[PDB]
RNA sequence: AGCGCCGGCCAACUCCGUGCCAGCAGCCGCGGUAAUACGGAGGGCGCGAGCGUUACCCGGAUUCACUGGGCGUAAAGGGCGUGUAGGCGGCCUGGGGCGUCCCAUGUGAAAGACCACGGCUCAACCGUGGGGGAGCGUGGGAUACGCUCAGGCUAGACGG
RNA sequence: CUGGUCCACCCGUGACGCUGAGGCGCGAAAGCGUGGGGAGCAAACCGGAUUAGAUACCCGGGUAGUCCACGCCCUAAACGAUGCGCGCUAGGUCUCUGGGUCUCCUGGGGGCCGAAGCUAACGCGUUAAGCGCGCCGCCUGGGGAGUACGGCCGCAAGGC
């Protein structure tokens, strides 16, 4: 399912402002700008979708983890096509070794589903209507991917590893893998399954979670044509 | 420097700390029937005679445990442990029968004897003591 | 289900306007006499609750010790800060001759069979975390040809 | 010489019932059977929690009160079972019960340690022929434990006898009924007695 | 049958009396009218023809740290250089064999100790036997490291 | 007139090295001796205020001294409260000064943030308080006390 012009969508990026471990997979520094193999890109490419590929065909959840603005939709396009659960906008302190409570929250999510489904009781205060009609926009924003998540994950696919280091330090502390897009500056140790490859340009995040999202369903019964992205 | 032996048992303490493939020591005729022990009861990966900047040196590969699964995925040691016993502000001398016996067994005292550079098992099978040269496990 | 001690027990106390306010601390340690033991530090504000608690993070905080009748295998030093902990095999007719921290953690560990000391700082928190970290270290014959 | 007191309050105390008496132990007119808890104005008052040491005082008073001996030889037997080789737990609980006067009760020649001593006080016992009237004896591998024939022909010896025809006694020790003679075969393994004492605590105890 | 103890360490709890008094005390600390902490009593704990105290030794004290500690702010880097004695010292190859290691051998009295058995009715005590070691004298052996002598090298050091 | 030091070249010497009990020198300020000098400043001292008092803080004065020469003293928060040398253990950034090809690379210094690791914590972190070897100095509860006695140094103050 891979490619060899990953180089005509990302071959990476960033300056001298790295992590010193990562320094096994980049190749030279360019225009003073670190520049990953993208040979050994692929080899991890192939570990890493072997790993999500046993997965697939076993039906276990992933984790999809990205907040920065050039992953910000593009996950919610990625994770829905797989029917797996995401993380679009401001990742909760907790919601993997707390996941008991905050997901408890998530029980009044689907509880003012409930309410707000007509009709029961409109008769209900105007300021207790305004309320909770504006918790529930507050509640969508943060748990709109969350809420298919049901059990703790078998696995979390990351998109900057080092933004998103508190995720990766509670599925550590879980035992849960860690699946990861991760160019110069991350900590490639800190990662399981790493795609060592551009987290900026949103060519290579599409790339990289479609062709995963593709390997996702592909496993799980039939295939399907390209996704929709914003070039 | 002042002590070539154990600024090679520190070179390769110190590499394997942030587990480096491999590390460099000034090379020794001494050094080396260390180093052989060293690698053949499974310390290392092996060495060999390199050159840096025409200088003779000994290059040793480090060995390391599996990748570990939780907060710190940084794998164990073989080399837990690795430190002078005999020392030139003090030359320690043990006769055969007072060899100890490192780590009730699951380590070894590397020793110079009048037979050769030996560890604790085989000095005892050779039947001699010597200068206590350190401890490893 | 495990066998539960209560090792230590202590009540601290901060401060705000007009008075101190108090806290408890219990430290427990777990065990099944065949291998594997838990510790585990509790805080809460009453001495039950905190019991409970300390059992709680006991079970969540494990490590397989092996017993190899009732000894550890081989000697283990460890160092927690300033407290340091010494640990030597001893032969069946021995018993643990421990001091109370250490004794309660090898008795519920399941070594009937062991010689040790305390070192240094003798803070029983600390020498507790220091004991686990010596037997998280402790390795088989096979562990040690294993890994080389 | 040996507690010579009041018997009952100590397995009021022990928590357990230690057969001191031989026949009242049996009925229910036992200290314990009536009253299960410690002696004194506080008994009824509910328990704090032993210390450590309380622990290990116990276990060590218990073993100690059950062969009514004193402190001094006590300790001594567990200094000479701590230098000898082996299990010390073994060798220790062996050689308290290679006592004569342990012997004596052991083989059933009396219904209590206590009246096992006296027996053996009083020169009513002897071993391999020659008279014995001391408590403390070692008794070996083939020592014949026999009565005195001029104390064979006495009710309180009879009586005791009358009751050792088809009681058995332990796989380390035999015995010739009618004929009042028996036999030490062999130290006894911990497994042939069941006493109320986990020995290893005893060990503890003396390490402080 | 006695003696000590029963606040925590540390095993053993209640009543009366006193009221910062009388007194206890190894340390922390007790007593100013609700004292398991003083004195008495009952009860309890521990030992037992002994129990307690004082004195001293070692231990706990890894608190003179060889085993086995420390010196930024806890006690602790000399105000700084220069250098005597001393201590320590790079890579290679040889000779010696002092240190070092091995073997043989002599000495290492007896008693004590350790292990086994045996004599006193047991034990204490005592007898017979057994295992030894350090350490030094001696002869033979080894040469990796330390040493020494000899000959080389240039990575330290110095000079152009 | 003169010391230290860094770079480049990689030409010379062949371990000639490191540390250093004593010893020797140097050692801010104040202080002492002899002789100069003396504008400003300013211990002591005088006065004015403040104040309960004000032998102070503030103000008006003001002598030693501060300056020079030569000779003494040898103390300190003489501090990085961190002895010297050496090897090894991610980097990021600011700066000074050299050499290359000058994008930048490579040395030697001066800071900051930080991998690993250390640490009781604070914090240290290639300028280690990391990991190691060598040598010296020093610590061993608080006060008594840097006191006493003795000794050595000093003109004394006083120092060790
Ligand atoms: S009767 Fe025998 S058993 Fe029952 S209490 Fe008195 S002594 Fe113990
Ligand atoms: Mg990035
Ligand atoms: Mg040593
Ligand atoms: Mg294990
Ligand atoms: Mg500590
Ligand atoms: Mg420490
Ligand atoms: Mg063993
Ligand atoms: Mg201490
Ligand atoms: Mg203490
Ligand atoms: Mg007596
Ligand atoms: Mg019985
Ligand atoms: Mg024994
Ligand atoms: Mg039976
Ligand atoms: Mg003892
Ligand atoms: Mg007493
Ligand atoms: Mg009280
Ligand atoms: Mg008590
Ligand atoms: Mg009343
Ligand atoms: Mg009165
Ligand atoms: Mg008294
Ligand atoms: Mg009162
Ligand atoms: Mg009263
Ligand atoms: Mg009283
Ligand atoms: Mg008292
Ligand atoms: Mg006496
Ligand atoms: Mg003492
Ligand atoms: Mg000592
Ligand atoms: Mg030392
Ligand atoms: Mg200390
Ligand atoms: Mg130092
Ligand atoms: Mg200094
Ligand atoms: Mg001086
Ligand atoms: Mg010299
Ligand atoms: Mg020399
Ligand atoms: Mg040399
Ligand atoms: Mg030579
Ligand atoms: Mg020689
Ligand atoms: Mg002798
Ligand atoms: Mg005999
Ligand atoms: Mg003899
Ligand atoms: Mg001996
Ligand atoms: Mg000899
Ligand atoms: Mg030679
Ligand atoms: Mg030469
Ligand atoms: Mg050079
Ligand atoms: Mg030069
Ligand atoms: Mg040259
Ligand atoms: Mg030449
Ligand atoms: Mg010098
Ligand atoms: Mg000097
Ligand atoms: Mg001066
Ligand atoms: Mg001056
Ligand atoms: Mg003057
Ligand atoms: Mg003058
Ligand atoms: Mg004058
Ligand atoms: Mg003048
Ligand atoms: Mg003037
Ligand atoms: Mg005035
Ligand atoms: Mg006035
Ligand atoms: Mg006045
Ligand atoms: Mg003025
Ligand atoms: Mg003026
Ligand atoms: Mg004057
Ligand atoms: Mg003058
Ligand atoms: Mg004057
Ligand atoms: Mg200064
Ligand atoms: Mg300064
Ligand atoms: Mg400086
Ligand atoms: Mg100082
Ligand atoms: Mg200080
Ligand atoms: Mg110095
Ligand atoms: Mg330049
Ligand atoms: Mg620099
Ligand atoms: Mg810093
Ligand atoms: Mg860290
Ligand atoms: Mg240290
Ligand atoms: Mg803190
Ligand atoms: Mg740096
Ligand atoms: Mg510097
Ligand atoms: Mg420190
Ligand atoms: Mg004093
Ligand atoms: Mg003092
Ligand atoms: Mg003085
Ligand atoms: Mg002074
Ligand atoms: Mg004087
Ligand atoms: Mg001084």
């Amino acid at each position: 399912v891979k490619e060899l012009l990953e180089a005509g969508v990302h071959f990476g990026h960033e300056r001298k402002r790295w992590n010193p471990k990562f320094a096994r997979y980049i190749y030279a520094e360019r225009n003073g700008i670190h520049i990953i193999d993208l040979q050994k890109t692929m080899e991890e490419l192939e570990r890493t979708f072997r790993f999500i590929e046993d997965l697939a065909m076993r039906g276990g959840t992933i984790l999809f983890v990205g907040t920065k603005k050039q992953a910000q939709d593009i996950v919610r396009m990625e994770a829905e096509r797989a029917g797996m659960p995401y993380v679009n906008q401001r990742w909760l302190g907790g919601m993997l070794t707390n996941f008991k409570t905050i997901s408890q929250r998530v029980h009044r999510l689907e509880e003012l589903e409930a309410l707000f489904a007509s009709p029961e009781i409109e008769e209900r205060p105007k300021k207790e209507q305004v309320r909770l009609k504006h918790e529930l926009e507050r509640l969508q924003k943060y748990l709109s991917g969350f809420r298919l998540l049901k059990r703790l994950p078998d696995a979390i696919f990351v998109v900057d590893p080092t933004k998103e280091a508190i995720a990766v330090r509670e599925a550590r502390k879980l035992f849960i893998p860690v699946i990861a897009l991760a160019d110069t500056d991350s900590d490639p140790d800190l990662v399981d399954y790493i795609i060592p490859g551009n987290d900026d340009a949103i060519r290579s995040i599409q790339l990289i979670l479609s062709r995963a999202v593709d390997l996702i369903i592909q496993a799980r019964g039939g295939v399907v044509e390209p996704s929709p992205s914003y070039a | 420097l002042t002590d070539p032996i154990a600024d090679m048992l520190t070179r390769i303490r110190n590499a394997t700390r942030v587990y480096k493939e491999s590390t460099d020591v000034p090379a020794s005729r001494f050094k080396e029937e260390i180093l052989r022990i060293l690698a053949r009861e499974g310390f290392i990966k092996g060495y060999e005679r390199v050159d840096v900047d025409g200088k003779p040196y000994l290059r040793v590969y480090l060995k390391y445990g599996p990748r570990r699964q939780g907060p710190d995925p940084r794998p164990e040691q073989v080399i837990h442990h690795i430190r002078r016993i005999s020392k030139p502000g003090r030359r320690v001398y043990v006769g055969v029968k007072e060899i100890p016996r490192v780590r009730r067994g699951l380590g070894i005292a590397i020793l110079s004897t009048s037979k050769g550079v030996l560890t604790d098992r085989e000095a005892r099978k050779l039947g001699v003591g010597g200068e206590l040269i350190c401890e490893v496990w | 289900d495990f066998e539960e001690k209560m090792i230590l027990i202590r009540r601290t106390a901060r401060m705000q306007a007009g008075g101190r306010r108090f806290r408890f601390g219990a430290l427990v340690v777990v065990g099944d006499r065949q291998g594997r033991v838990g510790l585990g530090f509790g805080k809460a504000p009453e001495v039950p609750l905190a019991v409970q608690k300390a059992g709680y993070y006991a079970r969540r905080n494990m490590v397989e010790v092996p017993l190899q009748n009732g000894t550890i295998p081989h000697e283990i030093e460890v160092e927690f800060g300033a407290s340091k902990i010494v640990l030597k095999p001893a032969a069946p007719g021995t018993g643990v001759i421990a001091g109370a921290v250490p004794r309660a953690i090898l008795e519920l560990a399941g070594v009937t069979d062991i010689l040790t000391k305390e070192l240094g700082s003798r803070n029983p928190i600390n020498i507790a975390y220091a004991t686990m970290e010596a037997l998280r270290q402790l390795r088989t014959k096979a562990d040690v040809e294993r890994l080389r | 010489g040996r507690y010579i007191g009041p018997v009952c309050r100590l397995c009021r105390r022990e928590g357990v019932k230690l057969y001191l008496k031989g026949e009242r132990c049996y009925s229910p007119k036992c200290a314990m059977e009536r009253r299960p808890y410690p002696p004194g104005q506080h008994g009824q008052k509910r328990a704090r929690r032993p210390s450590d040491y309380a622990v290990r005082l116990r276990e060590k008073q218990k073993l100690r009160r059950i062969y009514g001996i004193s402190e001094r030889q006590f300790r001594n037997l567990f200094e000479e079972a701590s230098k000898k080789k082996g299990v010390t737990g073994s060798v220790f609980l062996g050689l308290l019960e290679s006592r004569l006067d342990n012997v004596v009760y052991r083989l059933g020649f009396a219904v209590s340690r206590r009246q096992a001593r006296q027996l053996v006080r009083h020169g009513h016992i002897t071993v391999n022929g020659r008279r014995v009237d001391l408590p403390s004896y070692r008794v070996r591998p083939g020592d014949e434990i026999a009565v005195a024939e001029k104390s064979r022909n006495l009710e309180l010896i009879r009586q005791n006898l009358e009751a050792m025809k088809g009681r058995k006694v332990g796989p380390w020790l035999s015995l010739d009924v009618e004929g009042m003679k028996g036999k030490f075969l062999r130290l006894p393994d911990r497994e042939d007695l069941a006493l109320p004492v986990n020995e290893q605590l005893v060990i503890e105890f003396y390490s402080r």
